[PDB]
């Protein structure tokens, strides 16, 4: 019975190996009281921080896909064994994902912690990104990959990987809320406490959305108000959005109107592809894989199809694969992976590693 | 009293969609300073860069989009093509000189392309060097004007294939460009002695001379304007970009002259007598700057400037007739990147919806006024002038 | 002549173009009456508002920098021109000042109230952030304006904006003046109406300063009488105050005070430097300009340097300025503006707004 | 007074005839403003765009040493001409450099811009490699020109050339500041602006060193602190780099870590002279010499000779010629032959040209 | 550290933002595990690493 634990920025997502969908998903925060309790636990981590987030002060251990806090971190997954799961450890192989072009010595933490301070008897590590097109069945195609603090783009072919053509885009969801937070402000709301960000995260996740055209969307929606919508606030008081649902998500495409010098999300994938060989690019574009929770926006494949379209030779047929449970297809990859037969030589044991150190993880692993 | 008063001094610039652009376009890499663009309602034609002689590319309006490499031009030059102009009065003729000292005039058919062209209508051959200077005459039919750098302008009727009149000791050195005036009797020159010259092609006497209308030694234009007055835009001493208006009854000194930058490259003014707007752009500039001339001093008053983050390496402007009245648009410029054509839409933004009769006053129509013949013997008529009403919607 | 108008959250400050300081300062404050007549006007503005304040309540037509009436705005606009002013508003172009970021529907209401309702010739609007700059004679800096309602952190290099490095803090001068009313209680006095409010805010003016080391200085006051002072009431009531006046002003330091989680204002600046570009950070950090009413607190330059220099690197040099007159340097700057011969370019007519309308009213904002 | 103007990828030397070091030495780079101002020219080239990189958006107008815009490169030129030499162009006969098989249409557009847009009276363009040779003062030898854009193998025996023994490495310093970028992600470090790449390059400039033994200088990294570096960030903020000093100029041996097929240098090198006469290979192997910015890291000769001491056979005498102006040697060597008596021929004077054409450029040049 | 291990002393009084450059115990040719100051003699302090060696200061 191994484990699929696929941590994130801000999503953390566990379960069993062969597991349609990960038993516990709960967000990578770790929260404190701000106050001084006077009527007769001093960290809360994922939900009962969320739930109690009024009193507490809420922080993402990790932050642009970097460990900013290992200890706070060593609570996520000790919450996910012990909380989430309710499962022993030391009994259950484990399998992790991580980033692509991990750094070393953010693996060898990763590593040592698990075999140190949970004991546990195997251990493997997975490309995020690979996973996410085991999911897909596919062994030759392009996938983007936003979450909550970085999108990636990996081109594969044939099982096989170019980390010279990998490129990393410092936008993901965070940013995205954050922006929501600027612009909200414009409409009278003020949303400046940590407490509020999850709010934000909130009307993110069900009012926001990709318009095709951005600038026709503005016309709309400044001469009519069917694009208006309402949100209640868990105090009641009930807030309206007009273009704010689609203006968010346009930085994905203009970073911009965040001030970044970088380019679009369809142009970085773009210029991943053109990074490749020549000979394999007409596999990448017709295999495009959408990934993350930065993916479920509405129409968010449309909008990627047309503006690749534009840049791509008219010979060049676009295919964006956007399956709907893309949010959890680096769990569910690593599900499938983890349930292979082929996939018990790729354990490593705690003893081996007792005896051999982090230079067998970095080998066997890409 | 406080603002000066204006009808232009909000029009602000935006480009088109993507869509509406034309990409994949080898644009003409010779270093004469000239639009390397013409633009009709019906077509837009610019020149590209072709391995052997010359060749431009034209193309139907409605052709946006990304441009097949291999799409058919007009390949008849055996030299690189230096300039091009659309005939006003056929919106399916063009000429186009090339450094193979020659002017060759095609008619494209209705639809576009099909087939390269390779044989024109009519060639002229008058010129012993390189022709990069061509205008068509705004009133006589069949009348176009050629100078080339052998310091020599010279008239054709297109029709007959005909050198109606030659003018040779008339510039000391290379003309850098040559305008019509208003009812076609006159031209201004502009040459490398900064020496601005307007003269009567018919008489061939020079009918006033201004000599060092700009101190500085880089390429300088002149163009007519309207009401009767000369428009220069040159460099000082300094290497200072400056743009001076000239009475041709009182040439000792201009009426205006403002500094601009010090920044290179020759600026090119796009004039449009309907709203007295005058449009200078500057070659590998990436902004736009407009002034309106007035009667009112100093004559000369900026308007505003529309900003790229992209230098243009040509620029073509889209007459009255092609433009959009509904929405208030006053000017369409396509600014021509290395590898992209973007057009650009010059707007006067106003509450109602309706027509505005101000902004729209009569334009010169597509019929030409006279003849050649006529407008030899000495014959002078204003352009016809056409209602950009029924262009409303 | 033109006439440089600054409507500021709590403090409304006017004159005309060209002079040295405003010709009128008043409250941005109108009041009603709260009692019955009972001898044989419904609202008040200003001074003829704060004369009378006994049998008045007072109302601020702006919170944290958002207008919530625009009835009393007008009011107080046609109280400025013709009592404070004393002049006719058709006769003079006005320049108008607005927040960092205020919402362009905002920046629209105040446009058709002064073309329509006063019938302005000319008028045109500047971001008070870069008015300060113009007082201080500099092109490159960032800029601190606290003011009675909110404060902002705007960094300008080289005369460009960074509109994503704009942090803004729902902490002001009023925020304070309710925090002194609150920690004025425990020493035995009481203030609960809004002209008890107001005579807070003068001894808060007056006995206030910003403590170099807020604990060495509450020791020094819990075992010395030095730091006591005395004020007087309207009434002759001699009001002794202690710590008190250095603790409310150091709420800017410690939110915490409030209960708010965000950070200080010294480190609000540091983050809005942060956000920036890194090759420009080195101007900025020599660049500081207080401004607003807020930074009279005497001592609070040298504290706000202090605290800065902790946080930034110790091969920067830090220069904090505050001229003396910084209490005016949003509308004195725009004197300067006014006064300037290519201005005249970037007039907006009355004509031409009614004719194009709120289009020529946003684009033209430098 | 003959101007030498040595225009490079990312480099531009300038100067007069005779002197020993170029006059004039700045980045070729045009920025532009990515922002809007704020306080009341559109472009910046050289050290003024290096000076105001922090609003600007950098970009090379030469990249692989092919022109990818002429309208910035005439920019450089006008800049060279007025701003930094403070010269009239028309007035000096003007010293040109070209990559060696360079294009008959890219020696046009550089010839026709020379004789039309500045007029200059007379002008020669010479191959870069065979003025690398002349300040070597050398006849017979082979020089690697590995600069910003390209990297180049020219062999030359007794001042005759090779052409097709000229072999093309599309590898140089600008590939390498991108490999230190994206290796430096690994450390916690990120650069992804223009702006931050300048930066990453001064580090490039100051901090690497070729090793002798990679292997062996990755397990003195991983076992010992002595190798670390600091590097202070324009902010103030202070970074520390590793193996990064010795694996970033790795890539000139290893093509491989960029993803590349191609070989390295020293290889590159070996086929070059492989590629010629039997006869003249003992020469070239005791005439090897470095040219180019990209040859200045320490240690770089003595790996250079190693290498190719392992291809060549062992009765062969192997000698790596690395002066250290060689960052210079292509400016030097063309004063040096400028100042020349017999040299006073090859000009082509502007009438000629006139009349003549670029047939005459063609002609007289190699 | 990025090779072997060290372990950084500073006096007391240097107090503040420590500069990245300051010079560490770096000998251990494997990561330091423990330290401990000897109680006898202030300038006297033991270190063990992963490299199975202890070394003493
Ligand atoms: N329905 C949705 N619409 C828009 N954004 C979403 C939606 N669901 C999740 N997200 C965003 O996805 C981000 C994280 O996605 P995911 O990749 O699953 O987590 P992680 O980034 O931690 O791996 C969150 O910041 C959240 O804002
Ligand atoms: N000398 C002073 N000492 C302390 N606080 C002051 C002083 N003068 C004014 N203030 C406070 O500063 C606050 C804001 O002033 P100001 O910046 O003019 O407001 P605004 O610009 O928002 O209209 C006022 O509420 C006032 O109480
Ligand atoms: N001291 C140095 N160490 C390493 N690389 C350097 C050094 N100085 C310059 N360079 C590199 O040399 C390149 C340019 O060298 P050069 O050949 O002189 O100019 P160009 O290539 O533009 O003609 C730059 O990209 C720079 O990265
Ligand atoms: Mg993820
Ligand atoms: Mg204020
Ligand atoms: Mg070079």
């Amino acid at each position: 019975a191994a484990l699929v634990v696929d941590n994130g920025s801000g999503m953390c997502k566990a379960g069993f190996a062969g597991d349609d969908a990960p038993r516990a998903v709960f967000p990578s925060i770790v929260g404190r009281p701000r106050h001084q309790g006077v009527m007769v636990k001093d960290s809360y981590v994922g939900d009962e921080a969320q739930s109690k987030r009024g009193i507490l002060t809420l922080k993402y251990p990790i932050e642009h896909g970097i460990v900013t806090n290992w200890d706070d971190m060593e609570k996520i997954w000790h919450h996910t064994f012990y909380n989430e799961l309710r499962v022993a450890p030391e009994e259950h192989p484990v399998l992790l994902t991580e980033a692509p072009l991990n750094p070393k010595a953010n693996r060898e933490k990763m590593t040592q912690i698990m075999f140190e301070t949970f004991n546990t008897p195997a251990m493997y590590v997975a490309i995020q990104a690979v996973l996410s097109l085991y999911a897909s069945g596919r062994t030759t195609g392009i996938v983007m990959d936003s979450g909550d603090g970085v999108t990636h783009t990996v081109p594969i072919y044939e099982g096989y990987a170019l980390p010279h053509a990998i490129l990393r885009l410092d936008l993901a969801g965070r940013d995205l809320t954050d922006y929501l937070m600027k612009i909200l402000t414009e409409r009278g709301y003020s949303f400046t406490t940590t407490a509020e960000r999850e709010i934000v995260r909130d009307i993110k996740e069900k009012l926001c959305y990709v318009a095709l055209d951005f600038e026709q969307e503005m016309a709309t929606a400044a001469s009519s108000s069917s694009l208006e919508k309402s949100y209640e606030l868990p105090d009641g008081q009930v807030i309206t959005i007009g273009n704010e649902r689609f203006r968010c998500p346009e930085a994905l495409f203009q970073p911009s109107f965040l001030g970044m010098e970088s380019a679009g999300i369809h142009e970085t994938t773009f210029n991943s592809i053109m990074k490749c060989d020549v000979d394999i690019r007409k596999d990448l574009y017709a295999n495009t894989v959408l990934s993350g929770g930065t993916t479920m926006y509405p129409g968010i494949a449309d909008r990627m199809q047309k503006e690749i379209t534009a840049l791509a030779p008219s010979t060049m047929k676009i295919k964006i694969i956007a399956p709907p449970e893309r949010k959890y297809s680096v769990w569910i990859g690593g599900s499938i992976l983890a349930s292979l037969s082929t996939f018990q030589q790729m354990w490593i044991s705690k003893q081996e590693y007792d005896e051999s150190g982090p230079s067998i993880v970095h080998r066997k692993c890409f | 009293k406080v603002v000066r008063q204006s009808k232009f001094r909000h029009v602000f610039g935006q480009p088109v969609k993507n869509d509406q652009c034309y990409e994949d376009i080898r644009v003409s890499r010779v270093t004469w300073d000239s639009t390397f663009c013409a633009v009709n309602p019906k077509f837009l034609a610019v020149i590209v860069e072709a391995s052997g002689g010359g060749a431009f590319l034209v193309l139907p309006l409605s052709k946006t989009g990304r441009i097949d490499k291999a799409y058919p031009t007009v390949c008849g030059h055996t030299g690189p093509v230096l300039d091009i102009d659309w005939c006003p009065h056929n919106d399916e003729v063009i000429a186009s000189g090339s450094e193979d000292c020659t002017v060759m005039v095609w008619q494209i058919p209705e639809n576009g392309l099909t087939s390269p062209l390779t044989e024109p209508v009519v060639v002229l051959e008058g010129h012993t060097k390189r022709v990069g200077i061509i205008a068509w005459h705004p009133t006589a039919r069949n009348v176009l004007l050629s100078a080339g750098c052998d310091n020599v302008v010279l008239i054709w009727n297109v029709g007959t294939a005909e050198e109606l009149y030659r003018l040779d000791s008339l510039h000391p050195d290379l003309i850098y460009n040559v305008s019509w005036n208003h009812n076609g009797s006159l031209f201004c020159s502009a040459c490398k002695d900064k020496s601005v010259r307007i003269i009567d092609p018919r008489r061939g006497t020079l009918v006033a001379e201004r000599e060092k209308a700009h101190e500085g030694a880089r390429p300088m234009r002149a163009i007519f304007l309207a009401d009767g007055k000369v428009f220069t835009t040159g460099f000082s001493r300094m290497s200072e970009r400056q743009l001076a208006l000239w009475d041709p009854e009182n040439l000792e000194e201009p009426m205006a002259l403002q500094e601009l930058d010090s920044s290179n490259g020759a600026l090119l003014p796009f004039y449009d007598p309907d709203t007295s707007v005058v449009y200078v752009c500057g070659k590998g500039d990436s902004s736009i700057r407009y002034f309106e001339i007035t009667e009112e001093p100093p004559y000369i008053h900026f308007l505003n400037t529309f900003t790229s983050k992209e230098p243009q390496r040509g620029m073509g402007s889209m007459p009255k007739r092609g433009l959009e009245v509904s929405k208030c648009e006053i000017a369409r410029f396509y600014k021509l990147h290395e590898r992209k054509c973007e057009p650009i839409v010059m707007t006067v933004p106003r509450k109602s919806d309706l027509f505005q009769d101000d902004l729209y006053p009569d334009t010169a129509g597509p019929e030409a006024a006279l003849e050649a013949e006529e407008w030899v013997s000495g014959r002078d008529a204003d352009p016809i002038l056409i209602s950009l009403r029924e262009a409303y919607v």
